[PDB]
RNA sequence: CGAAGGUGUGCUGUGAGGCAUGCUGGAGGUAUCAGAAGUGCGAAUGCUGACAUAAGUAACGAUAAAGCGGGUGAAAAGCCCGCUCGCCGGAAGACCAAGGGUUCCUGUCCAACGUUAAUCGGGGCAGGGUGAGUCGACCCCUAAGGCGAGGCCGAAAGGCGUAGUCGAUGGGAAACAGGUUAAUAUUCCUGUACUUGGUGUUACUGCGAAGGGGGGACGGAGAAGGCUAUGUUGGCCGGGCGACGGUUGUCCCGGUUUAAGCGUGUAGGCUGGUUUUCCAGGCAAAUCCGGAAAAUCAAGGCUGAGGCGUGAUGACGAGGCACUACGGUGCUGAAGCAACAAAUGCCCUGCUUCCAGGAAAAGCCUCUAAGCAUCAGGUAACAUCAAAUCGUACCCCAAACCGACACAGGUGGUCAGGUAGAGAAUACCAAGGCGCUUGAGAGAACUCGGGUGAAGGAACUAGGCAAAAUGGUGCCGUAACUUCGGGAGAAGGCACGCUGAUAUGUAGGUGAAGCGACUUGCUCGUGGAGCUGAAAUCAGUCGAAGAUACCAGCUGGCUGCAACU
RNA sequence: AGGACCGAACCGACUAAUGUUGAAAAAUUAGCGGAUGACUUGUGGCUGGGGGUGAAAGGCCAAUCAAACCGGGAGAUAGCU
RNA sequence: UAAGGUGAUAUGAACCGUUAUAACCGGCGAUUUCCGAAUGGGGAAACCCAGUGUGUUUCGACACACUAUCAUUAACUGAAU
C-alpha cells in the first residue's frame, strides 16, 4: 500500500485552462499537475485520500517543456540566455459522482 | 542528389555512444581526452 | 496601453562568411602539351 | 589654474628630428646621465579589422496567371472575406515510417529575418495544446552479427571463442462505429465488444521439466474459379419548372450510409477414419511421435473468403425550422432498395508447374522423468481485481528531413474516384490542394523556348548534329540469310467517323419469379423476366481530313568489332 | 518457358541544347537504355589505409584517393622563390 | 563573529533579526536522486527488467536489505575412478 508521505508528495497544483474548465464541467474530470514519476495508481490513491472524492480512472501525459529565452546582467554587461523549461506531468482524474473544489 | 549524411539515430549511437567509446580502451582515451579539454559534450549520446 | 515588448529575441545577428574551390577545367586552354 | 593622446599653426637643425602654443582631451607625464631591448614597415598572391570600386549595374530562384469588390490599417498587387479566372489530380491530394524537435493552435508586435511592401508568417513575445488493458514502444522469441564466465592463444595492449547473453529489418494476446476541441483521438464521450493474468468459491480430476514429439515454418513463375472494396444505371425519397428559343417529362439536381463483435458454416483446399496388439527408433521413458500387423466402417475430420442474421424500433442522413456576435450554434428529420460491372485486395501460407530446391527460436498443442501423493497441481463455471511505464502536438517527395539558403536536387511505405483508354500511359475532371514572396509598363538589336513558311530538298556539316518525318487496331502480304528459334511489325498495302436495319439491343455474359426433385436449404434440375453487351454485314450521311486532339516504330542495302542479356 | 518482346512505376545515363559568379560544387528540358532479373529497394550487420573492396576504371572507401582523415614527430628539409 | 540579513540577476513581495539560539565564517556530523569502475541481469550514459529475504498491508499492494567479476583463505560436498 503506498504511505502517506508519497501521496502528500504526488499532487503539485490544479491545472487551469479552458480545456480542464470544460473538461470539469462536460466529464466531471479533474486537471492537475502532479510529479513527473507519479503513476496513475499514486495519483488515484492520492486525490482519494486528501481530496476526499471517489475516483473513476486516472488519463496521464508528460509535457516537455519549451525553451526560454531572456537576459541576464553580469557586471555592467547584458548576455542573452537559453534554457529549457523542465518537464512536468498533467493527470486528467475522472471523478465517480464527487464534487471538487 | 544524395548527400553524405543520412541520419539514423540507431547507427549514430551504436557508432559514437557514449557505451561505444566505453567498450574498447582507445574509445576510452577519446573520452579521456575530451574530459581533458573540458568539451561541454562529451558524445553525441542525447 | 498596448505596452513595449523590449525583447527582440531575434536582434543579435550572427553573421558569418565562407566559400569553397571551383573546379575549372583547362585542357583546351593549353598552349603545350 | 589642465598630463598623455588627437588636431592646427609658428620657429628651428645637414638628416633621423626638436621646441613653443591655439583647439580638443580630462589624469597622468618625465630633464639629465647611464642601462636593457618584442626599437622604427610599402611591398612578402603577408595576417586581422574597417572601408572603397565595378554600381544603384546583374539578379529577385521554374513561363501554373491573374482580375475586381468589400474589410482592417498610418499605409494594401501580396493579409482577411466574396465572386470570377487559371494549375495539379497515381498528385502539386490524404496517412505514416525515418529524420526533425514546438515548427502545432490562440492572442499580440513588425526592429531584425522573409531576395519587394507587409496589417501577414514556419519571425519576436505571451498563453494553451499531446489523455490508451486493445495503436506503437517496452516485453517473450530468435537472424545476420556483437559481447562473452571459464577456456585456448598472444612481448604488453590484446585476438578468438564455449556455456551464456544481447541484437529486428522477422515470429508471440486482445476495439469497432458514431460524436466532439481553436488545437488530441481506434486514447475523451456515447453505444456495443474483446484479451491475458492474479485471487477466491464450487464441481470434477494426474499432475509435474534448462527433456521427447508436433506446430510455428516459409522459393520463383503461371492459371483459374469464387468473392469483396468500389463504380454505373434503375427504383425510391426530397427538391426544381428555368435571366435567351424549348423544358410536367422516357426532364433537371441531391441523397439513397451503417462497423468490430456474436451466430450460422458455403465457393473452395487438404486428408481415409476408428479400435486392438506388438517394438533393435525419438541421448531415459512416454499413453505422445515413428514403425509393424489385425479387424471394421470409408458416409469422418481439419481449414476456409464471402453471403445471411444480429449488433441496429440505434446511429447517420438530403433538407427544412430557429437564434446569431452572421462566426456559426440549437431542434427535427424522408428514402435508406435492386440489377449489372469490378480489382493488382480476400479465399490463397491455396492449386498447377519448374529448378536454382526455397530462416530460426518462442508463444501454442502434446508426452512423460525426477518429484509430489486423500496435498500440491490440472480442467470448467462463476465472482472479483489487475493490465504498469514511455510515445501520441506538427511537417513528413517537404519552407519543419539530407543538400550553408523559405535551394527547380535527393528521400522508404500506404490509399487511389469519374469520362475516354489495354493501362498506375495520356487528356480533361472529382474530393482535396494550389497560382510557385518583387511588381508596372514597353513591344528595339541580341539571347533563350516555341509556331509557320514560296521554290529547292543534305547543295549544310568532320558527321543529316539538330529538326522534320514515322507512329494505333484488324486483315492481306512479306526476301536474302539462318544456329531452323529467327530474320519479321521485314518491306508494302486496305478498313476505320456518325445514323438506320439485320436485331424497337444481335452473339455472348449474368440471371429473378415460376416450377421439379432431394439427403429438405448458403440445395438440385428446368426455365427465362430483367440487366449488361461486343464484333460484323448492308444501306445512308458530313467534312479538306474519322488511330482527327494528347498518346504513338522511320525504313532499306553493304561492311569492321564484340557471340548474345 | 524465357538473363524472351513492346511499354509506365522503378533503376539507369547515349545525344543535343540551356546553364557555367548556375535554381544545382554534375542539374534541367526534349529525346534515349533496362524494365522477372547477373534486377531493384528499406532496415540492420561485417571488411580499415600498403589495408579493404573492385563483372578491373588506379574505380570507390563521407563533395578528399598511384595510398583516406585527425592528432603527433614538427619550427621535417628546402644549394629554390 | 555580529547589526544587519533572505547568493548574482534583484527591483519587488513576504519575512527574519538588533546584548545572547538573524545572517556570515571555521571544526565535526546528518542528508546526499540518477548515470558513470557501476558491481543483481541487460542497454543506444543518465534507461528497461528482476531474484531472494525481512517487515507492513485498508489485500490493491508497499518499504527496506542483499544478489558483479577476479585473487587469496576457510568450511561444506564431490566426476570419469
Amino acid at each position: 500500500m503506498i504511505r502517506e508521505e508519497r501521496l502528500l508528495k504526488v499532487l503539485r497544483a490544479p491545472h487551469v485552462s479552458e480545456k480542464a474548465s470544460t473538461a470539469m464541467e462536460k466529464s466531471n474530470t479533474i486537471v492537475l499537475k502532479v510529479a513527473k514519476d507519479a503513476t496513475k495508481a499514486e495519483i488515484k490513491a492520492a486525490v482519494q485520500k486528501l481530496f476526499e472524492v471517489e475516483v473513476e480512472v486516472v488519463n496521464t501525459l508528460v509535457v516537455k517543456g519549451k525553451v526560454r529565452q531572456m537576459t541576464v546582467r553580469s557586471g555592467g554587461r547584458v548576455i542573452r540566455t537559453s534554457g529549457r523549461r523542465s518537464d512536468w506531468k498533467k493527470a486528467y482524474v475522472t471523478l465517480k459522482e464527487g464534487q471538487n473544489l | 542528389m544524395k548527400r553524405t549524411f543520412q541520419p539514423s539515430v540507431l547507427k549514430r549511437n551504436r557508432s559514437h555512444g557514449f557505451r561505444a567509446r566505453m567498450a574498447t580502451k582507445n574509445g576510452r582515451q577519446v573520452l579521456a581526452r575530451r574530459r581533458a579539454k573540458g568539451r561541454a559534450r562529451l558524445t553525441v549520446s542525447k | 496601453a498596448n505596452g513595449e515588448d523590449s525583447s527582440f529575441g531575434s536582434f543579435t545577428f550572427t553573421v558569418e562568411l565562407f566559400s569553397t574551390p571551383v573546379w575549372i577545367w583547362w585542357w583546351p586552354r593549353i598552349r603545350g602539351p
